[PDB]
């Protein structure tokens, strides 16, 4: 399963 | 921007045998950025039913594509793949050769 | 044995025709078993392999708002990288993310991966310890320190050493024969005279799985590396690949010539010749 999404770069 | 010049092979996925059911393959990669162009040809003539495998690269950040479509290959008929990119100044285009 | 689990990431603006395109593709090993597609009719999570398909509702729809979630998040990322590379707010940039881990044989974690390119180089990676980060530029500092604020290597830990192991492992347990046995390849040597002097040998290996494979061509059992023509390794589009290697040889030597293939999926190496 995929991971959570990051804070933007 | 990097630019990287796709590479191309086209081949069946089972060894060829005349009249009978197969897949014409146009594998893509290698190449940057990742809006390319892709057509299958039976001779000379655009293939109109043409699936491809989803967007995806490789360690090297290049991507790769595989192009592909049900065919019954015959003795005459010809088969290529074209393919236009940012890096080509003009379409490239690579015959089916049975034997490679 | 062995496995891995990678998921990669790609978006690609188009200013003036509206958000980036998203997309992801999952992969274990070299079988791709997930996608999803921010241009579809109806953007969801896809299963590409048929031991996925066994996974609830629940998992589906969890990682479909992942996914959109993430274009978003990528679409935010694509507006900071063209300001910190002053660059045209009218031109195609792209964003690539790779992330998963790799696994032993017992299933614990040997190493983890969570990395990103922008336009096709190396941007900023998570190095081997999981807990800081190698930035390219100065450019990729700002993420950096942006992530450092955020304790974002934290979270990217978290998911390799949990979530990224256990699933992997159910995957495995899922896929069964298709992920833990290797294919070994269909093998035969093909000949194509040339002229009344010379003709091809070719070796073919077809249907094998991974795609690892060594093919090589010996003359009088030494290796013929600077006189073989070898095609990179391809996929046939049935989740398995093929490979071919070829020598021109003089015509009536070719008794001199064999093929040997090295896969994991072969009880022992094997040697082939014309015939
Ligand atoms: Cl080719
Ligand atoms: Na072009």
């Amino acid at each position: 399963e995929p991971r959570s999404p990051s804070h933007s770069m | 921007m990097i630019q990287r010049t796709p590479k191309i092979q086209v081949y069946s996925r089972h060894p060829a045998e005349n009249g009978k059911s197969n897949f014409l393959n146009c594998y893509v990669s290698g190449f940057h950025p990742s809006d390319i162009e892709v057509d299958l040809l039976k001779n000379g003539e655009r293939i109109e039913k043409v699936e491809h495998s989803d967007l995806s690269f490789s360690k090297d950040w290049s991507f790769y594509l595989l192009y592909y479509t049900e065919f019954t290959p015959t003795e005459k008929d010809e088969y290529a793949c074209r393919v236009n990119h940012v890096t080509l100044s003009q379409p490239k285009i690579v015959k089916w050769d049975r034997d490679m | 044995g062995s496995h891995s689990m990678r998921y990669f990431y790609t978006s690609v603006s188009r200013p003036g025709r509206g958000e980036p395109r998203f997309i992801s593709v999952g992969y274990v090993d070299d079988t791709q078993f997930v996608r999803f597609d921010s241009d579809a009719a109806s953007p969801r999570e896809e299963p590409r392999a048929p031991w996925i398909e066994q996974e609830g509702p629940e998992y589906w729809d969890r990682n479909t708002q992942i996914y959109k979630a993430q274009a978003q998040t990528d679409r935010e990322s694509l507006r900071n990288l063209r300001g910190y590379y002053n660059q045209s707010e009218a031109g195609s940039h792209t964003l690539q993310s790779m992330y998963g881990c790799d696994v032993g044989p017992d299933g614990r974690l040997l190493r983890g991966h969570d990395q990103y390119a922008y336009d096709g180089k190396d941007y900023i990676a998570l190095n081997e310890d999981l807990r800081s980060w190698t930035a390219a530029d100065t450019a990729a500092q700002i993420t950096q320190r942006k992530w450092e604020a955020a304790r974002e290597a934290e979270q990217r830990r978290a998911y390799l050493e949990g979530e990224c192991v256990e699933w992997l492992r159910r995957y495995l347990e899922n896929g069964k024969d298709k992920l833990e046995r290797a294919d070994p390849p269909k093998t035969h040597v093909t000949h194509h005279p040339i002229s009344d002097h010379e003709a091809t040998l070719r070796c073919w290996a077809l249907g094998f799985y991974p795609a690892e494979i060594t093919l090589t061509w010996q003359r009088d059992g030494e290796d013929q590396t600077q006189d073989t023509e070898l095609v990179e390794t391809r996929p046939a589009g049935d989740r398995t690949f093929q490979k071919w290697a070829a020598v021109v040889v003089p015509s009536g030597e070719e008794q001199r010539y064999t093929c040997h293939v090295q896969h994991e999926g072969l009880p022992k190496p094997l040697t082939l010749r014309w015939e």
